[PDB]
């Protein structure tokens, strides 16, 4: 109770003398402000009633703004304070484990943000001496996707797929994985990943913050949520408010990993931003804008130097095509933007091989750089059966044919996986391994899921010496090499 | 002259001048700015007001700053104190290695050749790549474009030109990176520094690096490829030197052309372009030419939107070239590669008095071949290959080999295939194609030619199949 | 073209442009002060219920609005400037927002000799005194030159305290301005 | 409904009666060059696709004629023209040289030799 | 435990706020000029 | 500190609330309505044990 | 306070206070009409003129009639006394049955619940139908496509969803069917009250009925999906229950969207629909949610246009 | 008129396209915001405030009815464009004209798999 009376007490009461402009036309959500003489461009006005506006266009006679809320909190003959300072997001190890939203107010309860620090979302991205070769690993603890398709620290893969195919899932599962490293020793394999929600239900951000506490990956978790009912110019804006908050931590020398989920929804709000502000439509009614919009947001997903600090911040922009078309505006507007992609079917996720990764149009263009050896050595042997297999599957003759469909077969039945399931990089190699030299041959590829859960228990159990030898000297020797053969062998006798 | 800043909508920015006006195309500074921030004239809107295009990020604009007229267009440091620098639009270098210490600057918005200075010599260039080898020859001294969508290996085909043709080379180079990865332009350029085509402690450099990568605003984007050309064009004029000028993307050159259209006030033409876009994309193209006082070779990457060839800019792109070659996402998804497209790919050299007689014949033999099997590909894909008659069995294998034949691996793809790189002399691509279509090669399966070098790997791999 | 004198304020829309060149044509042969003198006088002319209904009526050839205005600027001897705009806005059609246009001016003039506007909004009339103490601080805002131009007002949604505009400066004193920032920082 | 010449530059010259000094008859001033196309105040006697000649040798085409102003084309590049340039007028519909002498000449669109074996020596021109 | 304190909290609010609207009325009128008077010196001392 | 009125407004306003609370003041029957349905909800979440009662399972055997 | 319509065109009203304007949003009343004319305001063009769009037929409308601003948005009665009662989307009973008598009343236009608000826990609803309780779950607080047309089945099954989910949870349910053929939303309405769930003498009815007709402005048929969210979000905070809420259609619900946003004068998106599109479904779908107190389940009719689900 | 007075009627509009063409030129002319193809945002509203007045009055208001056969042309069969997906969505069933069956004997070319009544056999004499 007197808490709260302390609460009175301490509250910044002191009048400021400050500029100010009135409203003259606010509808369509761009209000129309009058004054404002030493606004600057891209500036941050507040209006009466609490709300914050950007102040997008510097007319001779008036000031655009574009309001941050519901244009219905705003009249005509309002008050529009300029706050001095460009678009603004507070940034810190602070907001790490908080649920704020595209501007930084917490929506979360749990108190207010203790921030001591601000960036710009209008920043821009490093240039071309910072930036350095992506060379560590950005473990995703999903078999295809580490195996298949590597992602690096500094790389920007793109997702992209239908509707319900299991992306938001793949965001999640490289979430929660980040948990064993961010409780090691070493800083320098600590991943703070971030997680912007764009035009997405408010229910769906709430399940998802409710699973990442209970695998307890909100330690280092920002989650920022402008979701559906959100006005656009907030959903426009909130990339860019959680692609500051991931450049604070690239700029101080720690590594980070932003999720844009998905990027077909801001680019929808920009569309609405655009068409109220009548500028000229261009294909499929997108502005020619709508290129520059995401190439400026993941342009900043770089991996600076070590004179530079050695940070880096990895970004994973999540697309959805609609009826599968790859070769769509936004879709081929972001292909080239990015390092690789992961295109996630539709028909294999109805066939229950889940996740459902197409490996043949998957690729990551730093690839095998920034790829545990280990996982090289046992996952480029899987990359050309692969290859072989898929060049033949088009009819279900010869023992080499025939080899050729049992072994992909084999291969793909054991690159399922579950959901909230990450598999340590040892993990994944054991069981690779086990598929590729040619010890599953033999039995049913319906049994081969089974098979895996079974062996893993074994592994994990027993030999987790063999295990942390692997990822501590992150290859697979010859010794190792014959003890893994070994173990396969055994336990395969069990059955 | 002192103007005054009063408007700043987007990457346009209007100013007012009280004394003379600045005539279009010059450049002014922003006076009182972090940086520097170069303001491009564009039009005379009346009242003493131009309006201008920004060369940087105009946040933090106010309404009424200080606009300090330079007197003559954007002018850019040129001479071979280029070689091994980068430089962005407004030509600041940006490698940290001190300023470009030239003697003699050039303005960015020179005027194209004269007609009476054009030359026309023609005469093939060798590239080492299968199908530009057959196909599409290109010429030297003629401009060059790559047609792509995305992700389709324009930028892998560009660094296999890079290599190939510049490696291997005598003259200069310039490499205007407009609108296209930062991380790919860092890669580039570690990649000449250990190649030693780039030096960073002695005068040997050979290439110059211009770069308005895609982070840049509209108005970055729309003039750092006049920067490239003007680059360019002081080595082929002041020194007389044979030139190579890579360019990618030059697409982005008129997309943001359209970015910052809109807000000119102009009437957007057909699919939201500016209406000046044939107009622009001439006056910049039209100083890309060998004269006789020079001879720049061109390699131009045209992006091509949404996968749409009519699209009003490549369509338009397509008149300013000597040889295109376009890659195709169709090819490109059977894995051969590069996904050149054997039917759409054309050049100006393709004369039985400019190549010969038997690698003209050879080409077109191959052209007909493939579009022969195209046209079955209707019935094939329904009726399967059991509905054809014998000639027409035989013309989809000899068909399928071939397109097999063109694909080829490149040294810059090593990483991706693994694969070791092969260049295929002209005379051994001639051969190779000459014996396919003679048919001394029925015998042997498609996949023995998939992604080989000369015929002879085709052979060998054939019988390694064979055990 | 000619260089026009800039006015110390800029206008905008047609008002202000009208206004604009009119400022600077008197700016020229310092004629400001007489200027200003005819535009409030035609501001009473054109009043007149028989001019103010002829000259809205769109019915009426232009070059009869021309001739009357012709003859209603010579009888009153106005300065060749102000004849001259009267003539212009007829021949362009714009008198109808003739009112729009002298304001402007006004303006445009009081921004030349320092007439810096203020404004004070209160919950309750002000004693005399403290209306006075009130004036001499805010002179204390300005510059060397400037006059202030103070402007009562009284409302009564804001309950104690005040509101003051200094042109383009405003503090909010209010009673309901800071109970709603403790309402907020304290839920907050 | 804000006229192009509605300028305060124009309104100025109007209100302090000096227009009379000016010749808006055979010649006018450039309100504003851009992209290629200038609108020009004066010019009263301008006829519609008649030739005019800016003061910088460029030439130009009136196409539009405004009630107020006139839009005028220009054939080349408006890099030297500024506004407040007089453009003056040439008389007579825009019209190219022809004869024989013009076989075997590289011509321009508008009749100037771009070839650089001289001028064409023709006598007749047609609109 | 915590349901009752916030719910409580509110309530509390609510009435507070009720009591301020209430003695807004209260002749305080005269000195809060005086003080706000003062405070445009210091912001004027402050502008220059 | 104690200069700005409506800083000690707020104090002495709460000081009374204060001294009020000798019992909750203010409650309304709104209040006891409100409170049975919440605690209703959070009962219906939790079950239908009592207040305080420490109970046991009472285990048993396969 | 009383304003003046300055300008009519079409279902687009322009009105000029003159002390002070209206939010947007809010309900204006015009005086003077038979009927009861309501304008929902939707700009503030400047000059304090307010554009706004009418919810019933602007015929006869002078240019000076006095509007009166009610003072917030459409308010509509949300007690348990609709129940049974068809309204329309400014909350006047188009049943001709006698008053809708409530003690509260609700406005339309509110905004979805925060984020702490939200339940984490996905649940089930129970329709006690085998084939939709087994192969496609229903889950409380979701939304729920119908897809079939006629004569298969779809009146009598939101019959029988409604009677499962008021006799196996007592909760209510409510029936807005935006864009209704008058001939079909009387055949509703009596298959209803012959199949109980609406009862005319004994106050037990479980449906409350909804209709924005086909036949009125299209600013009057993209708001009634806000009246049924209004009534359904009654019954579940005010009542803290589960809640039925049929949309039929959901097509229709866009379109009208389009029509209004193409009055006001706003360039069309890609394929001519608005270009607030995407937050216009969302501030509605979004109050369609199982907060801390009930739940809100949607099933809305959906219409897939030139079979083309792209 | 013979609807409210106990009477039956039967309007037949021949086309309802024509009335939407009219007024697509009456509104283009006063500068209403176009719309798809043209058609300003009233083309629903125009029709479906039109086709709502075809009734059938209980006997308290005399039992009157008006039935009501709108005719729509359709380009090419394209019966997804915007005045016949209009006027389809605001209608009670539907007889499709295909030419395809005029000119093979069936006249009238009433194609019976498009048709539809939603009214259906409610309408139909016990031994029909
Ligand atoms: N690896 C997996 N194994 C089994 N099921 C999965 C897997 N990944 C996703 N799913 C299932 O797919 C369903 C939807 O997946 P998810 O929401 O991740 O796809 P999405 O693309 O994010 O959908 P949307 O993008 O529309 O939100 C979930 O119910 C989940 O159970
Ligand atoms: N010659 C090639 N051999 C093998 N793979 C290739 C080849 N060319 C392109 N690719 C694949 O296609 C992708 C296209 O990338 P790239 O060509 O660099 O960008 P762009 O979209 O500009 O063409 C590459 O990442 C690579 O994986
Ligand atoms: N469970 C059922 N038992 C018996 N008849 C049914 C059942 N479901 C649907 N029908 C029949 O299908 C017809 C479909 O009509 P209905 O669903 O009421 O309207 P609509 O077709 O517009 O949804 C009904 O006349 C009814 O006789
Ligand atoms: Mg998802
Ligand atoms: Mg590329």
């Amino acid at each position: 109770s007197s808490i709260l009376e302390e609460r009175i007490l301490g509250a910044d009461t002191s009048v400021d003398l400050e500029e100010t402009g009135r409203v003259l036309s606010i509808g369509d959500g761009i209000a129309r402000v009058h004054g404002l003489r030493n606004v600057q461009a891209e500036e941050m006005v507040e209006f009466s009633s609490g709300l914050k506006g950007m102040s997008l266009n510097l007319e001779p006679d008036n000031v655009g703004v574009v309001v941050f809320g519901n244009d219905k909190l705003i009249k005509e003959g309002d008050i529009v304070k300029r706050t001095g300072a460009i678009v603004d997001v507070p940034v810190g190890e602070e907001l790490l484990g908080r649920v704020v939203d595209a501007l930084g107010n917490a929506i979360d309860g749990k108190g207010p943000i203790g921030s001591k620090a601000r960036r710009r979302v209008g920043l821009k991205a490093p240039g071309i001496i910072p930036r350095i070769s992506v060379r560590e690993p950005m473990q995703t603890g999903i078999k295809a996707v580490d195996s298949l398709v590597p992602i690096g620290r500094g790389q920007r893969e793109l997702i992209i797929g239908d509707r319900q195919t299991g992306k938001t899932s793949i965001a999640i599962d490289t979430i929660i994985n980040q948990k064993r490293f961010n409780d090691g020793t070493d800083e320098k394999k600590k991943l703070y990943c971030i997680y912007v929600a764009i035009g997405q239900k408010r229910s769906t951000v709430a399940q998802l913050v409710k699973r990442l506490t209970d695998a307890d990956a909100m330690k280092y978790t920002i989650v920022v949520s402008a979701t559906a009912s959100d006005a656009a110019p907030l959903q426009y804006l909130a990339p860019y408010s959680g692609c500051s908050m991931g450049e604070y931590f690239r700029d101080n020398g720690k590594h980070a990993l932003i999720i844009y989920d998905d990027l077909s929804k801001q680019a929808v709000a920009y569309r609405q931003m655009s068409l109220l502000l009548r500028r000229p439509p261009g294909r499929e009614a997108y502005p020619g804008d709508v290129f520059y919009l995401h190439s400026r947001l993941l342009e900043r997903a770089a991996k600076m130097n070590d004179a530079f600090g050695g940070g880096s911040l990895t970004a994973l922009p999540v697309i959805e095509t609609q009826a599968g078309d790859v070769s769509a505006y936004i879709p081929t507007n972001v292909i080239s933007i990015t390092d690789g992609q992961i295109f996630l079917e539709t028909e294999l996720f109805y066939k229950g091989i889940r996740p459902a990764i197409n490996v043949g149009l998957s690729v990551s263009r730093v690839g095998s750089a920034a790829q545990t050896r280990a996982m090289k050595q046992v996952a480029g042997t899987m990359k050309l059966e692969l290859a072989q297999y898929r060049e033949v599957a088009a009819f279900a003759l010869d023992a080499a044919t025939q080899q050729l469909l049992s072994r992909g077969v084999r291969l793909t039945e054991l690159l399922k996986q579950g959901q909230y399931s990450p598999m340590a990089i040892e993990e994944q190699v054991a069981v690779i391994y086990a598929g590729v030299r040619g010890y599953l041959d033999k039995l049913e590829p319906s049994k081969i899921t089974k098979f895996e859960n079974a062996f893993l228990s074994h592994v994990i159990s027993q030999h987790q010496a063999l295990l942390g030898k692997i990822r501590t000297d992150g290859k697979i020797s010859e010794e190792s090499d014959a003890k893994l053969k070994e173990i396969v062998t055994n336990f395969l006798a069990g059955f | 002259t002192t103007g005054r800043i009063v408007a700043v909508i987007g990457a346009v920015v209007d100013v007012q001048f009280d004394e003379g006006l600045p005539p279009i195309l010059n450049a002014l500074e922003v006076q009182g700015r972090e940086t520097r921030l170069v303001l491009e004239v564009a039009q005379h809107l009346g009242e003493s007001t131009v309006r201008t295009i920004a060369m940087d990020g105009t946040e933090g604009l106010v309404r009424g700053q200080k606009v300090l007229d330079s007197g003559a267009p954007i002018r850019i440091p040129v001479g071979p104190e280029t070689l091994g620098r980068i430089m962005n639009v407004i030509g600041e270098p940006i490698d940290e290695r001190g300023p470009i210490k030239t003697k003699q600057f050039a303005a960015i918005h020179a005027e194209a050749p004269e007609f009476v200075e054009m030359s026309v010599e023609q005469e093939i260039l060798v590239t080492g790549i299968k199908v530009v080898d057959l196909l599409a020859p290109y010429a030297k001294g003629g401009k060059i474009g790559l047609f792509g969508g995305a992700g389709v290996g324009k930028t892998v085909l560009i660094m296999e030109l890079i290599n190939n043709v510049a490696k291997a080379h005598g003259g200069y180079s310039v490499f205007a990176g407009v609108g296209e990865r930062t991380r790919e332009g860092n890669d580039l350029y570690h990649e000449m520094i250990e190649s030693g085509v780039i030096n960073l402690k002695d005068a040997t450099s050979k290439v110059a690096l211009v770069y308005g990568q895609m982070n840049e605003p509209p108005g970055a984007r729309a003039r750092v490829a006049l920067t490239g050309l003007t680059v360019a064009e002081y080595f082929r004029d002041q020194e007389g030197q044979d030139v190579l000028l890579f360019i990618d993307n030059i697409f982005r050159f008129t997309q943001a052309g359209s970015e910052v259209s809109a807000l000119l006030g102009r009437i957007p033409s057909a699919v939201g372009y500016q209406p000046t876009l044939a107009t622009d994309m001439g006056t910049m193209q039209e100083r890309i030419t060998t004269t006789k006082k020079g001879s720049i070779t061109s390699v131009q990457a045209i992006y091509v939107p949404a996968d749409d060839l009519t699209d009003p800019a490549p369509a338009t792109t397509f008149a300013h070239l000597d040889a295109t070659t376009v890659l195709s996402r169709a090819i490109a998804e059977l894995g051969i590669y590069p996904a050149v497209d054997p039917l759409d790919s054309t050049s100006r050299i393709m004369d039985p008095n400019i190549v010969g007689s038997e690698h003209y014949d050879v080409a077109r033999g191959v052209q007909k071949i493939l579009q022969d099997y195209k046209s079955l590909q209707d019935i094939i894909a329904i009726l399967g290959m059991d509905e054809l008659s014998e000639e027409d069995k035989l013309t989809v294998s000899r068909a399928r080999k071939i397109q097999r034949f063109l694909s080829q691996p490149f040294q810059v793809a090593e990483v991706f295939t693994g694969h070791l790189g092969k260049l295929v002399p002209l005379k051994e691509t001639i051969k190779g194609f000459q014996q396919i279509l003679a048919g001394e090669y029925d015998h042997l399966p498609e996949q023995a030619f998939y992604m080989v070098g000369p015929i002879e790997e085709a052979v060998a791999k054939a019988d390694k199949l064979a055990e | 073209f000619a260089k026009l004198v800039r006015p110390p304020v800029q206008i905008y829309g047609i008002e202000g442009r009208y206004a604009t060149a009119l400022y600077s044509a008197a700016s020229k042969q310092n004629k400001l002060e007489q200027v200003e003198k005819e535009l409030l006088r035609v501001g009473q002319i054109l009043k007149e219920p028989k001019m103010a209904a002829s000259l809205l009526n769109p019915y009426v050839k232009r070059s009869v609005k021309v001739k009357s205005l012709s003859d209603m600027t010579a009888k009153e001897k106005f300065s060749p400037l102000t004849s001259n705009l009267i003539n212009l806005l007829a021949e362009n059609g714009r008198l109808t927002n003739t009112p729009a246009v002298i304001s402007a001016f006004s303006t445009m003039m009081s921004v030349h000799r320092g007439e810096v506007p203020c404004t004070v909004t209160t919950a309750s009339a002000l004693d005399e005194a403290t209306l006075t103490e009130l004036k001499t601080v805010l002179k204390s805002f300005l510059s060397k030159g400037q006059v202030l131009k103070l402007e009562v007002k009284i409302d009564p949604s804001i309950m104690g305290g005040m509101i003051v505009r200094i042109g383009e400066k405003y503090v909010d004193m209010s009673a309901k301005t800071k109970i709603q920032k403790l309402s907020r920082a304290m839920r907050e | 409904k804000t006229g192009t010449a509605e300028v305060s530059s124009i309104l100025e010259e109007r209100i302090l009666g000096a227009d009379t000094s000016v010749d808006l008859e055979e010649t006018g001033r450039v309100l504003s060059i851009g992209d290629g196309i200038a609108r020009v105040h004066g010019l009263r006697n301008v006829q519609a696709e008649e030739m005019v000649e800016f003061s910088s040798g460029l030439k130009g085409m009136s196409l539009n004629l405004e009630p107020d102003n006139v839009g005028v084309v220009v054939f080349g590049n408006d890099k030297l023209i500024k506004e407040g340039d007089i453009v003056k007028r040439t008389g007579a519909i825009v019209d190219v040289p022809v004869g024989e002498e013009l076989l075997g000449r590289v011509v321009d669109a508008l009749g100037n030799a771009i070839d650089g074996k001289g001028p064409i020596g023709s006598k007749a021109r047609r609109r | 435990q915590n349901m009752m304190r916030q719910k409580e909290q509110e309530h509390m609010i609510n009435w507070v706020e009720k009591r301020v609207v209430q003695s807004i009325s209260a002749q305080q009128e005269k000195e809060t000029i005086a003080k706000c008077i003062a405070d445009l010196k210091l912001l004027s001392k402050k502008a220059q | 500190d104690p200069v700005q009125k409506l800083f000690v407004d707020k104090i002495r306003e709460y000081r009374t609330k204060r001294q009020t609370s000798g019992g909750p003041v203010d409650a309304g029957p709104e209040y006891q309505q409100d409170l049975d349905r919440e605690l209703f909800k959070l009962k219906q979440m939790y079950g239908k044990a009592d207040m305080n009662t420490f109970p046991n399972f009472t285990f048993e055997d396969p």
